[PDB]
């Protein structure tokens, strides 16, 4: 029982968002709720991470909070990548953001970055064994600056991963190798962009912009601890 | 610290 083939057996299938496409506000109100969702399919792949459940509780509260707004991100990239060869945003297959909704105010500026990452994906003409194994370490590449209370488990579980991307990049291996490790780095430099977008819109209340209890938990959880900054991303640059 | 989140790992 192959690992790469489990890693396409867990992966999530996409959630609608069962939207009325028929404002900036309810758009985004609506991305939130969509999202929580997706973090919870996102937990239950956790726990089928192989490896995953060796971690302690405690890093796996931790990994998931940080890393959560990453794995949607990137994600949303495969999808929009995929579907529009990098043409549209598309965030469930009902909801797809074209250039007419991109002039929808305030809403410019972040999709962007969100197209970027596609983007990456388009330039790069990445596989699907690829993504899956990239999307494992980006569960594993946002840690506290103050160590983690499994540093040993960790170090191994993500090295495992790595020699799996090995293998998946061979399928298609060591000039490659360099490219993806540069995007998998960049992507907590476009990421930070969005997270901070998010704690915008959570906390200046007078915006009335929703988010599931969830999300809510989440972000009011882990907005201090990221603003005053206790956060390193493992890179390979 | 989030509640959800925590009730699913445990
Ligand atoms: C990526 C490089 C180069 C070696 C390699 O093997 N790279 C692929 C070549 C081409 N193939 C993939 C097709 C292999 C062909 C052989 S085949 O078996 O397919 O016949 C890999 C291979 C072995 C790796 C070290 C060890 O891991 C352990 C340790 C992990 C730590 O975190 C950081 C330090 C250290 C020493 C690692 C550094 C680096 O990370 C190395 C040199
Ligand atoms: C710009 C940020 C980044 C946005 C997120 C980008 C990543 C993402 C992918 C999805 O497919 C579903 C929801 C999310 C997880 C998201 F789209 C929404 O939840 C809204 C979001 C947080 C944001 O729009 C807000 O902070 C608005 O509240």
């Amino acid at each position: 029982p192959t690992l790469i083939s489990l890693l396409e057996v867990i992966e999530p299938e996409v959630l609608y968002s069962g939207y009325d496409s028929t404002t900036s506000t309810r758009l985004m109100s609506t991305l939130n709720r969509l999202g929580g969702r997706q973090v919870v399919s996102a937990v239950k792949w956790a726990k089928a991470l192989p490896g995953f459940r060796n971690l302690h509780l405690d890093d796996q509260m931790t990994l998931l909070q940080y890393s959560w707004m990453s794995l949607m991100a990137f994600s949303l990239g495969w999808r929009s990548y995929k579907q529009s060869n990098g043409n549209m945003l598309c965030f469930a297959p009902d909801l797809v953001i074209n250039e007419e909704r991109m002039q929808l105010p305030y809403m410019y500026d972040q999709c962007q970055q969100m197209l970027k990452i596609s983007s990456e994906f388009v330039r790069l003409q990445v596989s699907y064994d690829e993504y899956l194994c990239m999307k494992v370490l980006l569960l594993l590449s946002t840690v506290p600056k103050d160590g983690l209370k499994s540093q040993a488990v960790f170090d191994e579980i993500r090295m495992t991963y790595i020699k799996e991307l090995g293998k998946a990049i061979v399928k298609r291996n060591w000039q490659r190798f360099y490219q993806l490790t540069k995007l998998l780095d960049s992507m907590h430099e476009m990421v930070g962009g969005l997270l901070q977008f998010c704690f915008y819109t959570f906390v200046n209340k007078s915006l009335s912009v929703e988010f599931p209890e969830m999300l809510a938990e989440i972000i009011s959880n882990q907005l201090p601890k990221f603003k005053a900054g206790s956060v390193k991303p493992l890179l390979f640059h | 610290r989030p509640a959800i989140l925590y009730a699913l790992l445990s």
